[PDB]
RNA sequence: AACGAGACUCUGGCAUGCUAACUAGUUACGCGACCCCCGAGCGGUCGGCGUCCCCCAACUUCUUAGAGGGACAAGUGGCGUUCAGCCACCCGAGAUUGAGCAAUAACAGGUCUGUGAUGCCCUUAGAUGUCGGGGCUGCACGCGCGCUACACUGACUGGCUCAGCGUGUGCCUACCCUACGCCGGCAGGCGCGGGUAACCCGUUGAACCCCAUUCGUGAUGGGGAUCGGGGAUUGCAAUUAUUCCCCAUGAACGAGGAAUUCCCAGUAAGUGCGGGUCAUAAGCUUGCGUUGAUUAAGUCCCUGCCCUUUGUACACACCGCCCG
């Protein structure tokens, strides 16, 4: 995610500008088991703020 | 060879047979070089040779295909003037009658006086432009 | 990827390491020793590759390095 | 030939510099004949790197120039096949031979540069490198046929085959000669 | 009272508004921005980004 | 060009070339390996300069005293 | 042979003539009033341009794994020049590519094949391969 | 001893080492199908061309992103007090690929029209707080940033062939990106389908460039300003022409005074594309690819800056100060 944009508000003096970012990530564990023992031990064992999205099937 | 003949006149401008066929009758006015590839192929002659190398046969021919160019087959949409107006019709114009419809519209649009004829009369452009660093003739 | 030109700069710089990989895998050492003494004499960047791409652009230019018109008055 | 490139059909031996001076900043042939002229793109990051890229292709270089031009090397190598196949045809040489002539005999003996005194312009003479007439010579030849083939009928590559003759054999036909006899008539005045 | 208070706002510049407090002049939609470049500036630190070039 | 050697490299390359003069050898890499597990260099790149000054010190060790 | 040995050049120059030869391409009227794209300024001075672009058309079928009359004339459009204005890209005409696909499925050349795109027909495969080998016959590759 | 410098963060450049992948590929067959004998042979088979078939196949080189390693003036030769360092060379990616962050003190610099930040003053029902219309585009003139041009190293018409950073409806309040089919010269219309996105658009089938015709040194077919008529799209509304398209009209301009700007390697220049604003619309700005030179390896001459020494009637600091 880029944004470019001012740096002054008010536009006045040198013209200058400021790129932020934000780095997402996405990566993704396929299982193939019961839905009962998955549901179950997934949605514990987490410390930080991180999500996690369960599907029933994809293959 | 082919030492016939070269420069000559046909309606209201002189036509040189120095230049190709196409591109020599682009003079005259209400003709562009676009509008006259497509005469020349309703005519079914060379456009690959010079002005001079034609008959006058040939030529003859070529003004009654300009000249009636919906009974030839041409469209509609590739006239000069679509339903002129007050006129009732599709035409095409030519060199010396195309300033004389010309001066018309202008007549028209300060007899009606729109802000056409003023801009017009005034000396002024008629389109959505600047005036304030567009002009000079004056400084 | 690339142009009409790289492409063939990358065409030539995979053949000529292609060949060389078949003898170093297949064939003794002084088969491929010869030969890589033979392009590397006249090395075009048969057998090495350029580290140069492009340079990112910063703001008060059109370019990486050029700028635009200054006026003081 | 089967262990030295021509340049696909020309070839750099039966080639010399006739000078002992400007050898070892003219060289086409002591490995660095190629097929083509064109490089990876290494040709400057040290002073003395400028030197080793051969001749010919340091004429292409110097072709495309003044804006519409620039980066457009492949158009170029177009105009220098001609130019050779020209030169070939219209006097019959080995066509390299005449280019080094072209060369050898286009760059300055002797030149001026400025020097500040009282606030007026007060010239000196001085010398000048190999490495300068190599790169001197090479520039002016090339403003000739670039200058003539803007209005002319004739086309670029015809008009630098002529400049090459004129050059080969001094004749002051061309931009070159002229323009070199120039800065010499001025370094024996102010010296 | 009246029969009016209002004309077609549907599209444009003033159909829009910006979170300052409904600020305008500094047309922005970005993403879902719907968030002001001189505040956006403010929220640097805030959560959304953090600077690292 | 440049890269004349700060204080912070000077000042721990003594230390460390002191109190571990049994472990350096001469060569760069085994000079390095020394000073990451006698110690921690927080980066890699201040890692590679540290070692190779602790190696330029210890050529002039072998002959007449050092006065730092 | 395949038709990726040959030259290209050569290629459409021999199978243009070949078409108009077998009374092959029922062709539209306009033909002689046709700007041909948006980004010309000029019709073509050619007067065979249908028969050439059909083989084009054709060729880019073997290759590629076939697409629609909006594809065609995205692989067709050039430059634009706008006068003062900078130049940019545009596609050129549609109509014209959609009389072309129609009159090659009319001869079984090109079909209506599954996945979105019209496919050429296996008696298309055949003939594009046997005139593919009459241009080494030719001039001699 | 401390702050700045450096260290640091991000990015580029080096991995057939490590980690693992039908929302990524490759190879291998199993193949069966199509194709042409095109080559040995006969058409089969062997070989060649892509696509469907692909797996319970094999692998991770290519693509993707994580953990690690690698470069240190390390080695050698000169030079230096032989110190700190500097120059050349081997290996090779050479000790500088490009950005982010940045001190003390100051300016009567900009911003009360970003702020439900804010002092004081003003105004507050005949309101400086709402609807309708007009204007910010009005021209005898002066200046700045740019765009397009003055042709043959070109224009024009066909033919061939290559890319990357991104972005996209389910959001604001009514709205996205588009394949495919049909109709139209074109702008465009119409019918269906996919896409929460390494999944669909898009194997982004882009331009310059490349290959073949035509024009001929002619203000020419170079240039496309001005201007007439007609057709579409957005919107509640398009007139002082919103934008887009078609035909016609065909100007200045044929390389530019005094002056002046910017730039050192994938850099300048040429050339296209995405994002931003956006109901409709970039000659702007911000990023990205593609083609890719000439010239330098220096100096204090000009302009300016850092350090020391010196002189001063200056400290509102030479734009200062001051005399008849």
């Amino acid at each position: 995610l880029r944004i470019t944009t001012r740096k002054t508000p008010c536009g006045e003096g040198s013209k200058t500008w400021d790129r932020f970012q934000m780095r997402i990530h996405k990566r993704l564990i396929d299982l193939h088991s019961p839905s009962e023992i998955v549901k179950q031990i997934t949605s514990i064992s987490i410390e930080p703020g991180v999500e996690v999205e369960v599907t029933i099937a994809d293959a | 060879p082919e030492k016939f003949q070269h420069i000559l006149r046909v309606l209201n401008t002189n036509i040189d047979g120095r230049r190709k066929i196409a591109f020599a009758i682009t003079a005259i006015k209400g003709v562009g070089r676009r509008y006259a590839h497509v005469v020349l192929r309703k005519a079914d002659i060379d456009l690959t040779k010079r002005a001079g190398e034609l008959t006058e046969d040939e030529v003859e021919r070529v003004i009654t295909i300009m000249q009636n160019p919906r009974q030839y087959k041409i469209p509609d949409w590739f006239l000069n003037r679509q339903k002129d107006v007050k006129d009732g019709k599709y035409s095409q114009v030519l060199a010396n009658g195309l300033d004389n419809k010309l001066r018309e519209d202008l007549e028209r649009l300060k007899k009606i006086r729109a802000h056409r004829g003023l801009r017009h009369f005034w000396g002024l452009r008629v389109r959505g432009q600047h005036t304030k660093t567009t002009g000079r003739r004056g400084r | 990827g690339g142009g009409h030109v790289a492409q063939i700069y990358a065409i030539r710089q995979s053949i000529s390491k292609a060949l060389v990989a078949y003898y170093q895998k297949y064939v003794d050492e002084a088969s491929k020793k010869e030969i890589k003494d033979i392009l590397i004499q006249y090395d075009r960047t048969l057998l090495v590759a350029d580290p140069r791409r492009c340079e990112s652009k910063k703001f008060g230019g059109p370019g990486a390095r050029a700028r635009y018109q200054k006026s003081y008055r | 030939t089967p262990d030295i490139k021509l340049f696909g059909k020309w070839s750099t031996d039966d080639v010399q510099i006739n000078d002992i001076s400007l050898q070892d900043y003219i060289a086409v042939k002591e490995k660095y004949a190629k097929y083509l002229p064109h490089s990876a793109g290494r040709y400057a990051a040290k002073r003395f790197r400028k030197a080793q890229c051969p001749i010919v292709e340091r004429l292409t270089n110097s072709m495309m120039m003044h804006g519409r031009n620039n980066g457009k090397k492949l158009m170029t190598v177009r105009i220098v096949k001609h130019a050779f196949e020209i030169i070939h045809l219209l006097t019959g040489e080995n066509p390299l031979q005449v280019l080094v002539n072209a060369i050898i005999n286009s760059g300055p003996r002797e030149d001026s540069t400025r020097i500040g005194r009282a606030g007026t312009v007060r010239r000196q003479a001085v010398d000048v490198s190999p490495l300068r007439r190599v790169n001197q010579a090479i520039w002016l030849l090339c403003t000739g046929a670039r200058e003539a083939a803007f209005r002319n009928i004739k086309t670029i590559a015809e008009c630098l085959a002529d400049e090459l003759i004129n050059a080969a054999k001094g004749s002051s036909n061309s931009y070159a000669i002229k323009k070199k006899d120039e800065l010499e008539r001025v370094a024996k005045s102010n010296r | 009272q009246q029969l009016y208070w209002s004309h077609p706002r549907k599209f444009g510049q003033g159909s829009r508004s910006c979170r300052v407090c409904s600020n305008r002049h500094g047309l922005i939609r970005k993403y879902g921005l719907n968030m002001c470049r001189q505040c956006f500036r403010q929220y640097a630190k805030d959560i959304g980004f953090i600077k690292l070039d | 060009m440049g890269r004349v050697r700060t204080k912070t490299v000077k000042k721990a390359a003594r230390v460390i070339i002191e109190k571990y003069y049994t472990r350096l050898g001469n060569d760069f890499h085994t000079n390095k390996r020394v000073c990451e597990e006698i110690a921690i260099i927080p980066s890699k790149k201040l890692r590679n300069k540290i070692a190779g000054y602790v190696t330029h010190l210890m050529k002039r060790i072998q002959r007449g005293p050092v006065r730092g | 042979v395949t038709v990726k040995d040959v030259n290209q050049q050569e290629f459409v120059r021999a199978l243009a003539a070949f078409l108009k030869k077998s009374g092959k391409l029922k062709v539209p009227e306009w033909v002689d009033t046709v700007k041909l794209a948006k980004h010309k300024e000029l019709a073509p001075y050619d007067e065979n341009w249908f028969y050439t672009r059909a083989a084009s058309t054709a060729r880019h079928l073997y290759l590629r794994g076939g697409a629609g009359v909006g594809s065609m004339t995205k692989i067709y459009g050039g430059r634009q020049r706008n006068g003062v204005m900078p130049s940019h890209f545009s596609r050129g005409s549609k109509s014209v590519a959609r009389r072309v696909l129609q009159a090659l499925e009319g001869l079984k050349m090109v079909e209506k094949d599954q996945d979105w795109g019209r496919k050429l027909t296996p008696q298309g495969q055949r003939d594009l391969d046997r005139i593919a080998g009459q241009v080494a016959a030719a001039k001699k590759k």
